RNA sequence: AAAGGUGAAAAGAACCCCGGGAGGGGAGUGAAAGAGAACCUGAAACCGUGGACUUACAAGCAGUCAUGGCACCUUAUGCGUGUUAUGGCGUGCCUAUUGAAGCAUGAGCCGGCGACUUAGACCUGACGUGCGAGCUUAAGUUGAAAAACGGAGGCGGAGC
RNA sequence: GUAGGGGAGCGUUCAGUCCGCGGAGAAGCCAUACCGGAAGGAGUGGUGGAGCCGACUGAAGUGCGGAUGCCGGCAUGAGU
């Protein structure tokens, strides 16, 4: 008998690309990681604003969304897909599925 | 030779001329003293120097040399008038460590040290 | 799981330790030390590579001016005649020639006198 | 393009997936079906809170020499894990088709090399075993190879314990990671083998 | 030397920078600036006359070295691995 | 708080020798006592004994390069290995910093412990795979040496 | 070449798979002048006395000189 290598679930092979190592934090000594000084082991200093910009600038506006429409267009019928009949259960089964609206 | 496992049955380990006093409550250094007058001294120089040795070391090291000389005898056959203390060491045994209280609340500890002193005769031969 | 140092650590320090042969003290028993010397070690080492090739070069000119003056002479002059008969190029070797074969440099010495004056 | 051992001779359906099988697509599939199977369980007190221990010390200045809060931190011998392993999961939802994919795929495998259809073990005769022996005997599988039998028939089942061969797999709840696992596959039972979609 | 020789050595097998031509005895002639062959010295090109011959005795690696760098306080340390490539020359000519 | 470990089995060492004892040396048991009750391994700091080469006109970040002397020969005889004299060169490490040998910070030494994580049907991007003008399941349900079912819903699909 | 960004890899524990090794001596420890471009890896010998290497793939409590860091042992001052 003689050393074998062997295919099977030993020979399952990674993908290429399919998953890279993460980022451990001493890539050569000289990794004393974030900043240096003030990014610190603390809980964000945020990220978003409220004069930044969006502050600063207007509106009283008024949202609504009452009713909107399901695009179903005109060169979907036409073109390709010979008349199988619109009614309400046979436009949803070719392609125009939602309810609600 | 054959292998450990044979060598193991087949030599089975002496000490000729041999004795340790083990875990003697006494500081090393203070003990290398007496012991560093003794090393090379022939047996009988060896058992007269430790007697007028002023020294605390001295009692302990002397019991020693007496076992290292009646081992060498009895156990080993060797004959007397040709023993001589071929090596003599003093290693450390475990630290006995003691707590004292000292000023203004604080404590320390002492160490109290102690002692393995071991002894080897040999029959000298000039020849 | 769980993944502690064990083995890693130890092997690492032994390595360096074993670097520190005539080292001195601290320097050649206790890894911070042993480790911390090796690195101006580093310094050093990668320097006096460069630095026997300037150092060797100091030596073989002392010797050539050495002998050069023997035949009234001198380095400046003697490398001057030598490279003044282009057909003599021998720069390196030229110190051992002084140093071992007399007869031989004094050839060389008489060829480096013509070539000038 | 297979034929059959007991019971009759056609097999030949299927179109099993091309080219000549992807490693890659079953090594999603194993890892997917492991990843599944892992148990969440991890012994950690992370926090400088959950391990059992109070909150002052030794003063903030002059003590000379420390700086400390308490004896539960994660740079104390005895304190938090910070950074631990607590209970979690790792299951998530391959996508079905490739799931579907993946046993074809690694049947496809099996075709390549040694694969065996097989309709009732009437060769069988009550649990027995050493008649399960007698049988395999037959169809080359003498022990050389390590074998997974796919029935429906709970006697034939019976006749499955033995070392360096055989595992035995129920109503068609078949595995992509146990056909792999294993060198031959007994598709035996034709009910999935046969007829979907 | 800078590769290939001079001088009145004698029949050694030195060791220099690689040659090229592979495998044992693959003949080497060398330009020869000084000699002493027979106790008469003579150098350049009038030495060029005379030339040198050699046997490639073997191809081998230098004793490993380690290239080490080193600057302080700016967490800069390097450690590479190094060897040199020679060809070992018999010497047996004029 | 910390603290675990004879041996397969107590066969836990009768008897002898030095010692008040402790402790040892034998004898015997055992595969081994290179397991003896301060009983698995037994690193390192640290303390010693012995040997080799060395040092009592010397100025030193303790190394480094070069050469000579002595010693040694089990990846190891041209090859070195150890050590040593003399020469050259040479401002610990880290941090912090315009600027560190700095008479700026930290550190007695060694060993071990000790710091970028995990979560979410979250957001956005690179790679990857599966289906592809379409893609996909959540809670659950049924089987679980195992996965199938489940289309409620989510995303493309028209903007202003 | 500092902060920083990008690439290729070495090592540790656990896991699934395969190939094996071990009381004619496993891991660990100890010595070494060998190999690899580096993390590192092997040979031989010594100790130990019952478990373990290699390859692929997966997952992490995965790599320490620093924190007046924590625990423990041992030094210095000093035979003061
Ligand atoms: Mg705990
Ligand atoms: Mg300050
Ligand atoms: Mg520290």
């Amino acid at each position: 008998h003689d050393l074998k290598p062997t295919p099977g679930s030993r020979k399952d092979r990674k993908r290429v690309g399919r998953g890279p190592g993460g980022t451990d934090k001493t890539a050569g000594r000289g990794h004393k990681g974030q900043k240096s000084r003030s990014g610190a082991g603390k809980g964000a200093f945020f990220e978003g604003g409220r004069s930044r910009l969006i502050a600063r600038l207007p509106k009283r506006g008024f949202n609504n969304v009452g009713t909107t429409y399901e695009v179903v267009k005109l060169s979907q019928l036409q073109d390709l897909e010979d008349t199988t009949f619109d009614r309400d259960t046979l436009e949803a089964y070719r392609l125009v599925r939602r309810k609600n609206r | 030779f054959r292998n450990k496992k044979q060598r193991k049955q087949q030599v089975k380990l002496r000490k000729p001329g041999f004795a340790v006093a083990k875990y003697v409550r006494m500081s090393p250094r203070k003990v290398r003293l007496v012991v560093d007058v003794i090393r090379g001294k022939s047996v009988q120089d060896a058992e007269d120097l430790l007697r007028f040795i002023p020294r605390s070391a001295s009692e302990p090291v002397a019991k020693v040399l007496n076992s290292a000389k009646a081992n060498a005898l009895h156990n080993d056959e060797m004959l007397e008038d040709r023993l001589f203390v071929k090596e003599a060491y003093v290693d450390a045994g475990p630290t006995l460590k003691r707590l004292i209280p000292r000023a203004r609340g604080s404590a320390n500890i002492i160490k109290k040290r102690t002692s393995h002193i071991t002894i080897i005769v040999a029959e000298k031969g000039n020849k | 799981p769980r993944a502690k140092t064990g083995i890693v650590r130890r092997r690492r320090h032994k390595k360096v330790l074993k670097r520190a042969k005539g080292f001195w003290g601290s320097r050649s028993k206790q890894y911070r030390n042993a480790f911390q010397t090796l690195l101006n070690a580093a310094t050093y080492e990668y320097r006096d590579r460069r630095n026997k090739k300037r150092d060797f070069r100091r030596l073989w000119i002392q010797r050539i001016n050495a002998g050069a003056r023997l035949h009234g002479m001198n380095y400046s002059t003697f490398i001057n005649g030598l490279k003044r008969a282009n057909i003599d190029l021998n720069r390196k070797v030229l110190a051992d020639i002084a140093a071992r074969e007399p007869e031989a440099f004094k050839a060389l010495v008489d060829a480096s006198r013509n070539a000038r004056q | 393009a297979q034929i059959n051992v007991i019971g009759q001779n056609g097999g030949r359906t299927i179109e099993l997936p091309l080219p000549e099988v992807n490693s890659g697509v079953l090594h999603e599939v194993v890892t997917w079906q492991l990843a599944s199977r892992r148990r969440g369980t991890a012994s950690t007190r992370t926090r400088a809170q959950v391990s059992k221990t109070g909150r002052k010390m030794y003063g903030q200045k002059g003590t000379g020499n420390a700086r400390h809060g308490d004896r539960s931190v994660p740079t104390f011998v005895g304190g938090g894990v910070a950074f631990g392993p607590k209970p979690r999961s790792y299951d998530y939802t391959l996508p079905r088709q490739v799931r579907q994919l993946g046993l074809a795929m690694a049947i496809a495998s099996r075709q390549e090399g040694g694969k065996l259809v097989a309709v009732d073990g009437f060769d069988i005769a009550d649990a027995k075993t050493k008649n399960f022996i007698s049988w395999a005997k037959q169809n080359g599988l003498d022990g050389t190879e390590k074998v997974l039998l796919v029935t429906d028939d709970e006697n034939t089942r019976r006749a499955a314990r033995n070392v360096s061969w055989v595992s035995v797999l129920p109503v068609a709840g078949v595995n992509v990671y146990d056909i792999l696992r294993h060198d031959r596959l007994v598709i035996d039972a034709a009910a999935l083998e046969i007829v979907e979609e | 030397i800078q590769t290939g020789g001079k001088q009145y050595r004698v029949s050694e097998g030195d060791v220099i920078r690689v040659e090229s031509l592979q495998g044992e005895a693959g003949d080497k002639v060398e330009l020869k600036a000084l000699f002493v062959g027979g106790e008469q010295t003579v150098f350049g090109e009038d030495a060029g006359k005379y030339t040198v011959q050699a046997e490639v005795v073997e191809h081998g690696r230098g004793k490993k070295i380690y290239i080490r760098k080193y600057k302080s306080g700016v967490q800069y340390r390097r450690r590479t691995g190094h060897r040199q490539n020679f060809t070992a020359i018999k010497i047996l000519g004029i």
